[PDB]
RNA sequence: CAAGGAGGUAAAAAUGAAAU
RNA sequence: CCGGGCACUCUAACGGGACUGCCCGCGAAAGCGGGAGGAAGGAGGGGACGACGUCUGGUCAGCAUGGCCCUUACGGCCUGGGCGACACACGUGCUACAAUGCCCACUACAAAGCGAUGCCACCCGGCAACGGGGAGCUAAUCGCAAAAAGGUGGGCCCAGUUCGGAUUGGGGUCUGCAACCCGACCCCAUGAAGCCGGAAUCGCUAGUAAUCGCGGAUCAGCCAUGCCGCGGUGAAUACG
């Protein structure tokens, strides 16, 4: 029943960029739990970047999550077995998760070959507002787009 | 190359494309190729035509490989045929040759679920 | 040549820092703090303590670390340089508390307990 | 219900043990079973004394053996036999020094094992169980005890129903570690079958 | 040179009895190297808590065999008088070898 | 007639005669209570009044139970003249 | 078969395969300990009895 | 999979050698498989014991590391129902 | 590949040694 | 700042078990 | 490795160490929030500890035991068989379907434990299992063991394929009186199903889940992928 808010995890600042951000995005690249292969394919990535585009990866990756964000999402409810769906705004701790989650996955559904090449080619295609994860963003907000109705349900 | 029976493999690492034959898998596959000098990491792509007529002449010869030793195989399980052993009923009955369990799983020579229900 | 104290430890790690005033920024034990941690990414935060200090390569770096994987002992290095400079610096402490960079760290591997298949997973069940 | 040995519960502090040598393995196995085995030859011939402990000791060939008893009246002066051959028959299977002491435990009402054994006895002389549980009880507790409990479990008076007669005055908490909590337990044979008796007794600690 | 090693179950009948010897022979014309505690090899096994057939949640005990070393110089036979045979142990093992 | 056995005490006492598998004041019983499930055709015979017939419910449905004694029951499921799954299971 | 057969697990000859361990205090032939020669049944009972030497329970 | 020793039973042997000089009759038992084909006394049947009873077995060369009781199996099986 | 026999890493699930795992150096 | 009285009231969800 | 030294590390024996005691705010109190204080805090993180009683719960196959029954036998010995049977159904799992992956070579970094009726260094034969030798070790001394994931290099290039290892043929080794039914490895060759799972269903809130190897009990050997422990790297999220 919740009694304590649950305080918020806070991380350790990566290597080179200082980001708390960054080490949140090698994190959900990890599986298994090995953070070196994790990190690695990231800054891999960071020098893959720099080929394709004379830009830095400290902002493409991060106008790449600002618009891989949701504004607001939809949410299931009350009254009728749980039968509405209210559209609610999105916390910033929960657009920056999803963000980087989504961004992610899109990476691994690319066709690509290496596990850089996605990282890289996702970021730089969020970044200009046109990765499959900006697809899944613009999609959960059709979704909270279409149930305006009862969204005076709010809460 | 048509090396033994087969000639499938081509651009693919003649130390691979030798699997590619009943009766060369892995060990035998750079052995072969040690034994009669050539590289493994070459292209299979109908290279040097003489490393190839060596290649062909050891391995053809030498140990028995494809359909023939196919038959052999057959023919020792045809071994026991006859009045032969419990390891032959094994192989009639369809069921698995070395004595494990068979209450569950064993799909692998018994084939896919029949299902009886009572 | 010098000594600074030295007592670093994280998750079954020991580390023993030295460092001796000296414009060489080196090395211990094996090899490099490269070469000994290379592809290792976390390996050079070991040194961040410095980094939050004056210390752009003043000293003699002399750790030899025992136990654990390299991750701890990375930390328990971080522990021990920490440990040094605030031993012959006592007004350097007005930074290592504000940055935490002064702290074992209890976070150790938790026992395998009976019936749960390993620390807390538990076996799974099914009703029927 | 479920609840641990209070004696095991301590064995370190609190309550020391009760067969104390050391050995490695190949050894071990051996003087253990040897051990039992004096521990179960004793109990036999030796129940008419009421035996609260049976202490051994050893090193190298010297086990010592510490009996102690509410009334060692069954040791009868010297020559008097009692003790002669009876101290010298655990040889018979051992040819070590048997070294059998006595000990006279003071107050029988503040034994564990006494009280249990007293009540298993009289639950064979056909007793009233419920009233020899309440009496033994304020038995212990008359002689200065801090706190007591006994309990008997199991066919209470024959008749096909199996009980649990259950009584307890004073303190006994048996979670604190530094508690001197003596547990005894006896087995009363009954023409109808076979009941256990707990008997815990408590005094202070710190 | 004489070097005596003492194991032990209990540790507190050990750390005092293998001190005796460091005073028995300190006050007796010698330099001795105190109550050395070598590690201990402790033997654990786990049981099942029924007797019944209850395989979750059972409980283990161990045996934990403490070892101590103390060494004494010249084996004058001032300080061996009274470590000779002026034994207090209650079964604690020892062994008494000079190389 | 009876015809399979869930059982091995009962199977074995009608079978071998073997009286090991039940209880041994209960063997007469036992035994004329499995003659009755023999020859019975159909369930209405198995219907004496210290049999205390009466089918199950639930989970348990399609079987039979008459009584030998006290909590004792001899369950199985009788169709076609034949009994079948004979058991003698408390009835808990 | 309980008392001829704690009989055999003591004969131990004909073959050096045919022997087994075997619980004392009791006659239990599964989870005998070679240590104590009892069977994890016997070898808890002692422990809470306090007969074990050294042995105490494991807290961790 | 013996390599040096390759044993059959000393029983089986005592009773098939001393009934092999010049001839003999099938009339032989056993009750171990543990033994071996055994050449010689080839034309000979060795009534194998299957748990129950004492199966027939025929010798006509081609049988070598299977001892015996490979010819006794011990189950019956036969059908499931089908 | 935990549980094929012809690898460095199947010999160690499986603990034996041999060819496909020598015994070091 | 402390409620007395008036009214819109959940859904889809049935059964029992084998000596006292 | 020696001389020598034992301050570091470690070993194991007793101790110190926070009790929200100190600061602000709230309150009648308890207490709650917050803050320098330190390794640590408002039960620090885990263990052992399981109230009165409930389930005619479990256990006569650990053992004890009332009653009933068996005694040229329901007891006793032995060889052999069986518990390992298989048209099927369910539970708990192991290994996978691959490229944050596989193979080969090189090269690091643990803990907790076990061993002289054994662990077996180093040589020698052997593709290897293993066998001949044979040193040290009553073992923080010698040995089991090189930890593995990691790193460095190189090779496959996404195809049932260097994924996956089932099944089967052959050849061997070791224990054992003996391994057909029914043992574990080693080597050659076969290389299946599987390309990620229907209705449903489980686990875990911080060294945790996931993933990686290591030890032990039982044990001649082993069907252990099990159970009980050990450490390595190490997430995500908790509005409610
Ligand atoms: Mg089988
Ligand atoms: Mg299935
Ligand atoms: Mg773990
Ligand atoms: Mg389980
Ligand atoms: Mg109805
Ligand atoms: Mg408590
Ligand atoms: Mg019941
Ligand atoms: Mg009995
Ligand atoms: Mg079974
Ligand atoms: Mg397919
Ligand atoms: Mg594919
Ligand atoms: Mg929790
Ligand atoms: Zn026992």
């Amino acid at each position: 029943a919740r009694r304590r808010r649950a305080e918020v995890r806070q991380l350790q600042p990566d290597l080179v960029y200082g980001d708390v951000l960054v080490t949140a995005f090698i994190n959900k690249i990890m599986r298994d739990g090995k953070k070196n292969l994790a990190a690695r394919i990231f800054y891999d990535a960071c020098k893959i970047i720099q080929e394709k585009t004379g830009q830095e990866p400290l902002k493409v990756f991060k106008q790449a999550v600002e618009n891989v964000k949701p504004r607001m999402e939809v949410r299931s409810r009350r009254v009728g077995g749980a039968n509405y769906q209210v559209p609610m705004e999105v916390s910033p701790r929960r657009q920056q998760s999803l963000a980087l989650r989504w961004l992610v996955q899109a990476a691994n559904q690319r066709p690509e070959r290496r596990a850089a090449v996605r990282i890289a080619h996702e970021l730089m295609d969020a970044a200009e507002g046109k990765g499959g994860a900006v697809k899944k963003k613009e999609d959960v907000e059709r979704m909270a787009e279409a149930n305006r109705a009862y969204a005076h349900y709010r809460w | 190359a048509r090396i033994a029976g087969v000639e499938i493999p081509r651009n693919k690492r003649v130390d691979v494309a030798l699997t590619y034959i009943y009766g060369i898998g892995k060990a035998r596959a750079k052995e072969a190729l040690e034994k009669t000098g050539i590289n493994p990491a070459t292209r299979v792509k109908d290279l040097t035509e003489a490393e190839v007529v060596r290649l062909r002449e050891y391995v053809e010869n030498t140990w028995k490989l494809e359909g023939e030793l196919r038959a052999e195989v057959a023919a020792n399980i045809k071994r026991l045929m006859d009045i032969g052993c419990y390891r032959g009923l094994r192989h009639r009955r369809g069921l698995p040759v070395r004595g494990q369990r068979t209450r569950t799983n064993a799909r692998t020579r018994k084939g896919p679920r029949k299902t009886v229900a009572g | 040549m010098e000594q600074y104290y030295g007592t670093g430890r994280r998750k079954e790690a020991v580390a023993r820092v030295f460092l001796r005033p000296g414009n060489g920024k080196v090395t211990v034990n094996g090899q490099d703090f490269n070469e000994y941690f290379q592809g290792l990414v976390r390996a050079v935060a070991a040194l961040e303590p410095l980094r939050a200090v004056d210390a752009l390569g003043h000293f003699d770096a002399y750790i030899t670390v025992r136990g654990g994987g390299k991750s701890g002992q990375i930390d328990a290095i971080k522990l021990g340089i920490a440990r040094a400079l605030v031993q012959y610096n006592p007004d350097y402490r007005a930074k290592l508390k504000p940055l935490g960079f002064l702290t074992r760290d209890a976070r150790v591997v938790e026992r395998k307990k009976y019936g749960k298949h390993k620390a807390r997973r538990a076996p799974q069940y099914s009703k029927r | 219900g479920n609840k641990i040995h209070p004696i095991g519960f301590r064995l370190g502090i609190t309550r020391d043990w009760e067969s104390r040598w050391y050995a490695g393995k190949k050894q071990y196995r051996h003087l253990l079973l040897e051990d039992q085995r004096i521990r179960g030859l004793l109990e036999k011939e030796l129940y008419s004394a009421g035996l609260a402990r049976v202490d051994i000791e050893r090193a190298a060939d010297n086990v010592a053996v510490t009996v102690h008893v509410a009334k060692p009246g069954v040791v009868i002066g010297r020559g008097g036999e009692r003790i002669r051959v009876l101290r010298e028959e655990l040889a018979k299977l051992t040819g070590k020094n048997v070294a059998l002491n006595v000990q006279e435990v003071q107050n029988p009402n503040l034994s564990a094992p006494l009280v249990a054994q007293r009540v298993a006895e009289q639950i064979e002389r056909r007793f009233a169980v419920r009233r020899a549980i309440k009496q033994a009880v304020q038995r212990v507790m008359e002689s200065g005890a801090k706190g007591a409990k006994v309990i008997v479990s199991g066919r209470i008076g024959g008749a096909e129903q199996a009980r649990t007669e259950w009584a307890a005055q004073g303190r006994v908490p048996l979670h604190t570690l530094r508690a001197n909590i003596d547990y005894g337990f006896a087995l009363a044979r009954t023409t109808y079958g076979v009941l256990g008796v707990k008997a815990y007794i408590f005094l202070g600690e710190v | 040179k004489i070097r005596i090693k003492l194991r032990g179950f209990d540790h507190k009948t050990l750390d005092a009895s293998a001190q005796k010897i460091v005073e028995a022979a300190r006050r007796s014309g010698a330099q001795v190297s105190g109550p050395i505690p070598l590690p201990t090899r402790v033997r654990r096994f786990t049981v099942i808590r029924g007797p019944f057939k209850h395989k979750d949640s059972r409980e283990h005990f161990e045996l934990r065999t403490h070892n101590r070393l103390v060494d004494i110089i010249n084996p004058n036979r001032k300080t061996i008088e009274q470590l000779m045979t002026l034994d207090l142990p209650t079964g604690v093992e020892i062994e008494i070898k000079t190389v | 007639g009876i015809k399979s056995f869930k059982h091995k005490g009962l199977k074995l006492l009608f079978e071998k005669g073997v009286t090991s598998g039940v209880p041994a004041q209960d063997v007469d019983r036992i035994n004329d209570r499995l003659q009755a499930i023999d020859t019975a055709t159909e369930i209405g015979e198995l219907n004496r009044q210290i049999y205390k017939l009466h089918p199950l419910k639930g989970d348990r449905e399609g079987y039979w139970s008459i009584t030998v004694r006290a909590n004792w029951r001899i369950t199985f499921q009788f169709i076609n003249g034949d009994a079948y799954i004979l058991n003698y299971e408390d009835y808990h | 078969a309980r008392k001829a057969l704690i009989e055999k697990a003591k004969r131990t000859p004909k073959f050096k395969v045919r022997a087994y361990t075997r619980c004392v205090r009791c006659g239990r032939a599964r989870s005998v300990y070679r240590f104590f020669g009892l069977c994890r049944i016997c070898l808890r009972e002692l422990a809470h009895k306090g007969q074990l030497p050294g042995v105490r329970k494991a807290s961790w | 999979s013996l390599k040096k020793g390759v044993f059959v039973d000393d029983h089986l042997l005592e009773k098939v050698l001393e009934l092999n000089a010049k001839g003999e009759k099938r009339l032989i038992k056993t009750w171990s498989r543990r033994s071996t084909i055994v050449p010689e006394m080839v034309g000979h049947t060795i009534a194998v014991y299957n748990g129950k009873q004492h199966v027939p077995v025929y010798i006509t060369e081609n049988m070598v590391g299977h001892k015996l009781g490979e010819f006794a199996p011990t189950r019956t099986y036969r059908g499931h129902g089908k | 590949g935990k549980g094929d026999r012809r690898t460095r890493r199947g010999k160690i699930w499986r603990g034996t040694y041999g060819k496909y795992r020598p015994r070091k150096k």
